[PDB]
């Protein structure tokens, strides 16, 4: 009955920098008898159940390292990571446990940050097997590109294609924080007999000039 | 009852417009009434002892 | 601190009845209010209900009120979440978590059990050829493209797990037909192209389909 | 044919909780649908509810739906009718009757248990004098008049039960105060007036008031 | 949901005469599969639980004497006692058991009939005890009168009293069917100091002339 809000959604900071996450409640969740704010902070790692991190919005559970601190009052609460490390990339949830039902936070994803990189492009045409079924699929592969501010445009006979493509972005590579984007175009046999020049053109911030990869039909 | 108020009295409840002056007559009852406890009785009507711990915190802890 | 062990993973067709157990093991389990939480794929948690083992006082959430039933069995220290007729939107992961009192943060979490509701369709794996004109002193990419497989997940292992460096696996994206597609690509320098053989192993267990497909460089 | 034995008579103050048991004894009791019926004083029967011992399927009446609760215990073959907080209008006689199936007339009836909800007020007995000028060769009447007694019933016995011919006892009629009045009169020929002594014995058990009051002929 | 109706309410017949009781239902209670009317007739004696008498509205339970017969169809059903005896005075209920809930009949009271009788009147004034409390009560006693078509009027100084009296009629005497009516007047001390002539006047059909019983204050 008392919805919460978090901010920011996705934050990128470098190793050893501070990290501030803000939780805002509709109404004050302060218990008069004990004068303790009722609000908790949770950490979830990909593929595991969440773990308690802070309860009463000021006290730390046993074993939690000092780095994690919780502050705030009234309706505004914040979680501050004094210095981020290589193990803290995760999703953080703020939950109020004053009166049932217990609402949860949207969730904040904390990821690290690296210097700009340039993506070596690839292009794969459909095989002989794809043709027989009746649905050809061409794919273009960006690799090892930071950051995710980019855009792939397909090129057929100097005419843009829209509404016939999908995009699969992978999660951050653990060892070095580089992504990898696969853009795929699904077209029937008729749209394959269409022309002669199939190309992938990539625009990325770090790369000064949009790149072009074309393969001739033959 | 206001929270945590103990009202121990043995008056005669005036349930109607009869000023009966503590005679426990028609329309005047007695508030206290005993509990019937028997060993050969159901679980629902059995004697449960209760203790309520109340923690408070103001000053000088 | 008493740990909670969950029952396990169940796959069901639409229209069935489903019972999930949360088992509580450990000392001090006289006051733990069990609660249930559901996580839909790649989304935030959503609290469902809370029951006291024993007395059986049960508090629900307005959204889920009456959709499911939460009951507890005190003698063996268990909590049961039951669906009378599960639909096709109930595929998600469920966690049972036990608080120590009302208005107390939930600290002990069970592993969690996934639920999948769907009809199995096997995967058509097709191998892309590495472009013929590539960086001879550099690298080029090759991989096999799994298509029309329902539902998730498909395991793509390269050369029986021998090759692991530079293997990009991309999460499945559902297109109009419903059947997700998935592409896994490896990067190989143009020196090992001639000699090293590539065999992608696609495992779709719900359809019991294990395929070993070679990747072939196409030339004139 | 399995007979039903009822628990017994209970007198309760307003605001209490009341449980009434119907006990079923006899062979063949595998299909008897127990039902409850209430008879208010001097009125027609009004069916309340029906429960199957065991399965515990319970059907109620629209008027009584939710006022009372009917439950059954299968192991000992019993049916329980419970009031959470009985009012002052629940004084009546209740019968448990067992049919052999749904849509079957009820043939085996338990004795029945009365319920009284009220505050006891004792009886003021006053004796009327037989009129002085009466039929000397005929008869004249005499009796004692019980007043302000709550609730029913008051037992009026004449001369420790020795006299029984011509003893008229009239049902109690409630006047404005609530406390019913009752008059019992005997007819005696003017020959036995001088010698035979009259003592009416009024018993009000709820107030535990047993009084022996002589009837006196009044003269100048 | 299907209320019933009975008629007549009170019927008086002589010993050995026929007795017809009619039950009317809102809708037909005929089961299609077996073609059997679902309706039963019950007998209740004063102070005892009812007893089944007729089920299916045509069949008799074991031990019931032939005298009792049940007939009817559609919505109209009747119970006929070919010859009434001294044991049948009682209340009869018609119940339908087609679908829950099971409605009951109003109830018919069967009583025997005798020739007209004349009531010997009595009159009792209040005692010395009644006076002290503050509520005098005078009573007039009709005895051994059949039938209950009568009326008692109190007389004070040739002025009628209304609204201050009650009437207690006894049930039929078993050995001989004669009633006994007690009319009682409750008046405060003020209404007793009112006058000098207190009288009971009785009107009954059999008695040709209304009777008068007066007692002087003294």
């Amino acid at each position: 009955d008392i919805q919460l809000t978090q901010s920011p959604d996705s934050l990128a900071v470098s190793l050893g920098e501070r990290a501030t996450i803000n939780c805002k409640s509709s109404q004050s969740v302060l218990y008069s008898s004990i004068n303790k704010n009722y609000l908790a902070w949770y950490q979830q790692k990909p593929g595991q159940p969440p773990k308690l991190l802070i309860y009463w919005a000021s006290t730390r559970e046993s074993g939690v390292p000092d780095r994690f601190s919780g502050s705030g009052s009234g309706t505004d609460f914040t979680l501050t990571i004094s210095s981020l490390q290589a193990e803290d990339v995760a999703v953080y949830y703020c939950q109020q446990y004053y009166s049932t039902p217990y609402t949860f936070g949207q969730g904040t994803k904390v990821e690290i940050k690296r210097t700009v990189a340039a993506p070596s492009v690839f292009i794969f045409p459909p095989s002989d097997e794809q043709l027989k079924s009746g649905t050809a699929s061409v794919v273009c592969l960006l690799n090892n590109f930071y950051p995710r501010e980019a855009k792939v445009q397909w090129k057929v006979d100097n005419a843009l294609q829209s509404g016939n493509s999908q995009e699969s972005v992978t999660e951050q590579d653990s060892k070095d924080s580089t992504y990898s984007l696969s853009s795929t175009l699904t077209l029937s046999k008729a749209d394959y007999e269409k022309h002669k020049v199939y190309a992938c053109e990539v625009t990325h911030q770090g790369l000064s000039s949009p790149v072009t990869k074309s393969f001739n039909r033959g | 009852l206001k929270p945590f108020e103990r009202d121990i009295s043995t008056e005669i409840y005036q349930a109607g417009s009869t000023p009966c002056n503590g005679v426990e007559g028609f329309n005047c009852y007695f508030p206290l009434q005993s509990y019937g406890f028997q060993p050969t009785n159901g679980v629902g009507y059995q004697p449960y002892r209760v203790v309520v711990l109340s923690f408070e915190l103001l000053h000088a802890p | 601190q008493m740990q909670l062990v969950q029952s396990g993973t169940e796959v069901k067709k639409p229209g069935e009845s489903l019972k999930i157990s949360c088992k509580g093991s450990g000392y001090g389990f006289i006051t733990y209010w069990i609660g249930w939480v559901r996580q839909m794929p790649g989304k935030g948690l959503e609290w469902m209900g809370i029951i006291y083992p024993g007395d059986s006082e049960t508090r629900y959430s307005p959204s889920f009120q009456g959709q499911v039933t939460i009951s507890a069995d005190k003698s063996i220290n268990t909590a049961y979440l039951q669906w009378s007729s599960l639909k096709a939107s109930d595929t998600a992961i469920y966690y049972c978590a036990g608080g120590s009192g009302i208005s107390t943060p939930m600290d002990v979490w069970g592993q969690g059990t996934t639920v999948t509701v769907a009809s199995t369709k096997g995967p058509s794996v097709f191998p892309l050829a590495p472009s013929s004109k590539s960086t001879s002193g550099g690298t080029a990419a090759l991989g096999c493209l799994v298509k029309d497989y329902f539902p998730e997940p498909v395991t793509v292992s390269w050369n029986s797990g021998a090759l692991t460096s530079g293997v990009h696996t991309f999460p499945a994206v559902l297109q109009s037909s419903g059947l997700y597609s998935l592409s896994s690509v490896v990067t190989v320098p143009s020196s090992s192209l001639g000699t090293q053989t590539y065999i992608c192993n696609v495992n779709h267990k719900p359809s019991n389909t294990k395929v070993d497909k070679k990747v072939e460089p196409k030339s004139c």
